[PDB]
């Protein structure tokens, strides 16, 4: 399809990750694994052979960098602070590729890359959980863009209700053929 | 003109002091929620700004005299602020008041017990106070018990003597005879017609309503006895007062933990619901807001967008560090919260409605002026929370709500249990309230002679209560300062009180209600003219005379146990059938005086001679056989004696101290050992 957007400079965080739906074209998933190498090809319900062969309705494309040592994390069953509060996975529609990119790929890697590790609210300390093929709310995100690098939990009050938001980096954990992790589910 | 400087006086100071009280309220709202030494300094200093103003504006109050004033409010309020209090005390005895109270604080605070056998194991107060509550063996509860009165009590004693020298002339400073007034004054109030209470008869009200209840308290007693009985067999009579250490804590307050060793009938299950409420998906929001369904359908009030937004109902998993003791809190500007660590329990179902009740009178006295914005007086406050929780404690509440099975039936022994659990908190704490204020007043007043203050201590206690000392006292002891509240300065009497008012008022509001049948089956849902009788007496505040605020609900101005017997009347009809004649108790009897000798009549050096011999007696009784045992002067313990008449005694193994051997072995110990017991 177009894909020169999937490997551009701007490598999305976890906390703000980006994603594409795909629809009307002639899919091209033997260059897209050319072009970038894979360490690992994990999904449920799909096989990798499978992804490769027909055409589909529609296919959805979501990413954002993220260390392969933490992988675990985002695991089906993993109750990590990194699924919870920022990205979890669909799983009613039937892909986790762990994929380095190498520099000679017009990929960068700046900014303080973060996700969200807690995000409570009201009397109730009550969780602010991120729905399956969703995003963190913008009230968890904006806090957390305001908060420090160490983690510290802050208060905001957003629209009258209170919020008590914490965010941690991993911009520490880089390799110049950097490791992103890109999810694909087809309709 | 006094009058109308009065008034703009006091506008001036109740408009800044809201303002104040907002921020240091809320400063300290925020350390509790979120524990860090940044926000305990904003606390700090928040509070020292109120401390300035509060003070600054008393001493403008003195150009203001009560004299010129015919208005109530403006009278009240500058009574309020213009106290001196500690400042009427010279730089030398104040400073030398608080070291002694903060002292005092400190001992009892970090207080420790080791065990005299073994000790390398060593209990903090609330480690000591676990063991108290839970354990069976008669050996180790009087350790703990005693232990505590000797590493606490006696470091107590030299401060407690100074101290109440101290306070009585910070009361006299203050226009009062004594510190006993100083206290009793917060009952007092001058209103117009009969409305006009003495703090003088404070003392009258307490002992009339001591002797009504005298009557349960003593069914109680012989009840509790005779089946403690058996759980520390030969070591309780039939007939007398029960071992301090026996009580179930440290010092004897509740009979709450006597409960498991005096069930009426133990096969049968209590009522509770702590697996139906997790079956049904309950949580903490759920609990406060079935809550607030309450206090609407009872018709008081909703609760504010503020409480569910701003509180903290549950406990964070957050990082934060808080603080879980369940508190209301008014921190002004109408902003009312509750913090709590609420779970699926009874306890925390029924706890949520205690601290919402404190918040429902909060908010109908905020109409009144900064400083009347409070309960009519001490026992008004909890007295009301109370009523609220009994409302919905009663399985009736329960079924209706549809929490218990609706083929749920309450029978006639559980009824029984029900109330003799409430009695061992109730019935059975009144007597030590009473007795703790009674002899504390005495004390004050300069009616017990120091050197006199344990004797009375311990004779008018097991007058009273029915409570007697394992092991005998001197005056180097202070068993009073044991206590959380003596060692600290608070006032005790409020137990007894909100205790009596809180019948009172219940009474009163299942008769608006029109509830038929006993009062501990009465529940004031869906009965809005109940409802408002309540709310109109909560409004008061301390606007007028508390006797006035009783008189609307209870339509009486003085305090009566009352409805409090009839609370209890069934249990009081089943303990007399299980006690009979066993009915009360004699103070003559003691755990240790039964095997003890009497010697006849001296220095205190000959005491010690003497009691060095008893214990050579002793040795030489057992070196006869093949135990040996270390007995020295210090395992020959002396009981009350008249100075140079006579004194009694007994003797105990140094490495047992529960024991004492049989007076018939001790007597022919001192026979055998008859000789060789001269000097010189
Ligand atoms: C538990 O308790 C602690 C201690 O009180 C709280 O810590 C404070 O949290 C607040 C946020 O609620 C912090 O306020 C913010 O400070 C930012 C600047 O930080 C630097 O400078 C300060 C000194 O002023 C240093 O202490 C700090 O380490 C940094 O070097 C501001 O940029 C923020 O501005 C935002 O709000 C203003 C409101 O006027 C807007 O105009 C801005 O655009 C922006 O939105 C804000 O002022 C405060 O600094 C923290 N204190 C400390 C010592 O660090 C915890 O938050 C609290 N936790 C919970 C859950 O209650
Ligand atoms: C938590 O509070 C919000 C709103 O708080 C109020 O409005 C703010 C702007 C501020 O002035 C606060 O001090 C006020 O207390 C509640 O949201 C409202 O909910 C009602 C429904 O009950 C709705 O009709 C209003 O339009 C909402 N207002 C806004 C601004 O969204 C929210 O319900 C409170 N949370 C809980 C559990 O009650
Ligand atoms: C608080 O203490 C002050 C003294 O510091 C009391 O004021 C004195 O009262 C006496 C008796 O009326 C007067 O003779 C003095 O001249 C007053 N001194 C001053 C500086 O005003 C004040 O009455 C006490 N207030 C209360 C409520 O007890
Ligand atoms: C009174 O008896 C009850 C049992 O009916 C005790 O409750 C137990 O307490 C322990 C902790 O010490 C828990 O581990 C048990 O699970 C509880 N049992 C049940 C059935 O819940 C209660 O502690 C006893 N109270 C006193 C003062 O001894
Ligand atoms: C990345 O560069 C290395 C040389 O350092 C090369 O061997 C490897 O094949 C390159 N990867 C891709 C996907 O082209
Ligand atoms: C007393 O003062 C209050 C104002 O604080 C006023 O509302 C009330 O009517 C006054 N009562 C009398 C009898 O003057
Ligand atoms: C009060 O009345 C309501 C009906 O409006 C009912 O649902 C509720 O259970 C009643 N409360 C009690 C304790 O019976
Ligand atoms: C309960 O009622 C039964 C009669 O049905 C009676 O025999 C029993 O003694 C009563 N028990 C108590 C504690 O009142
Ligand atoms: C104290 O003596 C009793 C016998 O009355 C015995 O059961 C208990 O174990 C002894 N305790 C110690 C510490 O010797």
């Amino acid at each position: 399809c177009n894909f020169t957007e999937l490997f551009r400079e701007r490598a999305p965080t976890i906390m703000q990750y980006k994603r594409e739906v795909f629809t009307r074209c002639n899919y091209n998933l033997s260059l897209l694994l050319s072009l970038v190498q894979v360490d690992e090809f994990v999904c449920d319900k799909a096989t990798p052979e499978a992804l490769a062969t027909g055409c589909y309705s529609s296919l959805t494309v979501d990413w954002f960098a993220f260390p392969y040592a933490w992988k675990s994390y985002l695991a089906i069953g993993s109750a990590d602070r990194i699924v919870r509060f920022n990205y979890n996975q669909d799983y009613s529609n039937p892909c986790r590729i762990h994929s380095k990119v190498n520099s000679s790929i017009g990929i960068s890697y700046a900014g303080a890359y973060s996700y969200i590790t807690n995000c409570n609210y009201g009397a109730t300390n009550k969780d602010d959980v991120v729905k399956p093929g969703g995003r963190a709310s913008q009230q968890c995100i904006t806090g957390a863009l305001n908060s420090p690098t160490t983690g510290q939990l802050w208060a905001y009050n957003f629209g009258g209700v209170p919020y008590r938001v914490s965010r941690l980096t991993y911009t520490d954990h880089l390799s110049d053929p950097l490791d992103m992790v890109y999810v694909i589910t087809v309709k | 003109t006094t009058e109308e400087e009065a008034r703009d006086f006091l506008d001036k100071f109740n408009s800044e002091a809201e303002n104040l009280s907002h921020e240091s309220a809320l400063a300290s709202w925020d350390y509790n929620t979120n524990i860090t030494d940044e926000n305990a300094q904003k606390m700090n200093e928040a509070d020292s700004k109120w401390s300035d103003f509060y003070k600054e504006q008393s001493k403008r109050a003195q150009a203001f005299p009560l004299q010129e004033i015919q208005n109530l409010t403006i009278k009240l309020q500058l009574q309020i602020l213009q106290q001196n209090g500690s400042s009427v005390l010279t730089a030398e005895k104040s400073k030398r008041l608080s070291t002694i109270l903060t002292t005092m604080s400190t001992i009892y605070s970090t207080g420790k017990v080791c065990n005299p056998n073994n000790p390398q194991q060593c209990f903090t107060l609330s480690g000591l106070e676990d063991i108290m509550e839970k354990s069976k063996d008669y050996h180790q509860r009087l350790w703990v018990w005693e232990g505590w009165r000797s590493e606490v009590g006696k470091q107590l004693r030299p401060l407690y003597e100074e101290y109440v020298v101290l306070k009585n002339e910070m009361a006299r400073g203050n226009n009062y005879e004594d510190y006993g007034d100083y206290w009793r004054g917060d009952y007092e109030t001058e209103g117009e017609d009969g409305y006009n209470y003495s703090r003088n008869q404070l003392m009258e009200d307490v002992d009339r309503i001591f002797l009504e209840i005298k009557p349960l308290y003593e069914q109680l007693h012989a009840y509790v006895r005779a089946k403690l009985m058996n759980a520390y067999p030969s070591r309780i009579s039939p007939t007398g007062c029960l071992p301090a250490h026996l009580l179930g804590d440290m010092w004897g307050r509740f009979w709450t933990n006597l409960y498991n060793l005096t069930v009426p009938f133990e096969q049968k299950q209590n009522i509770d619901v702590t697996e139906t409420m997790k079956k049904q998906s309950w949580d903490a929001e759920k609990i406060f807001k079935e809550a607030e369904k309450f206090y609407l359908s009872v018709g008081l009030y909703s609760m504010t967008q503020g409480f569910w937004n701003n509180s903290m109902l549950t406990e964070p998993s957050d990082g934060r560090q808080v603080v879980c003791h369940p508190t209301a809190w008014d921190l002004g500007e109408d902003d009312f919260r509750i913090k709590m660590c609420t779970k699926v329990t009874m306890d925390d179902f029924l706890t949520a409605h205690h601290e919402m009740g404190h918040i429902q009178y909060d908010m109908a006295y905020a109409k009144q002026p900064y400083l009347l914005r409070n309960g009519a007086n001490e026992g008004f406050h909890e007295a009301v929370g109370e009523v609220m929780s009994l409302s919905v404690a009663t399985p009736k509440h329960l079924k209706g709500m549809g929490l218990l099975p609706s083929d749920f039936s309450e029978d006639n022994e559980t009824e029984i249990n029900f109330l003799l659990k409430q009695a061992l908190n109730i019935v059975g704490t009144l007597p030590f309230t009473y007795m703790l204020e009674k002899w504390r007043w005495m004390v004050f007043e300069g009616k017990i002679p120091k050197e006199q203050w344990m004797e009375k201590w311990w004779e008018m206690k097991r007058e009273i209560v029915g409570v007697v000392e394992p092991l005998p006292h001197d005056e180097t002891y202070c068993d009073p300062a044991s206590l959380f509240h003596v060692a600290n300065d608070y006032s005790f009497i409020r137990y007894f009180t909100r205790t009596i008012l809180e019948f009172q008022f219940q009474e009163a509001l299942c008769k608006i209600a029109k509830h038929e049948g006993p009062l501990h089956k009465c529940d004031i849902s869906n009965s809005t003219e109940a409802g408002k009788k309540l709310k109109d007496m909560l409004e008061l505040g301390k606007s007028k005379p508390w006797t006035y605020a009783l008189n609307q609900i209870a339509r009486t101005k003085e305090m009566d146990a009352k409805p409090l017997l009839n609370y209890f009347e069934p249990l009081f009809s089943w303990l007399k059938k299980q006690n009979g004649n066993s009915v009360g108790w004699s103070a003559d009897w003691s755990p240790y005086s039964e095997q003890s000798l009497k010697v006849r009549i001296w220095n205190d050096n000959e005491m010690y001679l003497f009691r060095s011999s008893v214990a050579y007696a002793m040795r030489v009784y057992f070196s006869k056989m093949n135990k040996t045992i270390p007995f020295t002067a210090e395992d020959v313990r002396v009981s009350d004696e008249k100075k140079r008449v006579s004194f009694k005694f007994f003797v105990t193994s140094p490495t047992n101290i529960s024991d004492i051997i049989p007076r018939s072995e001790v007597e022919d110990a001192i026979r055998m050992s008859r000789s060789r017991i001269n000097d010189a």
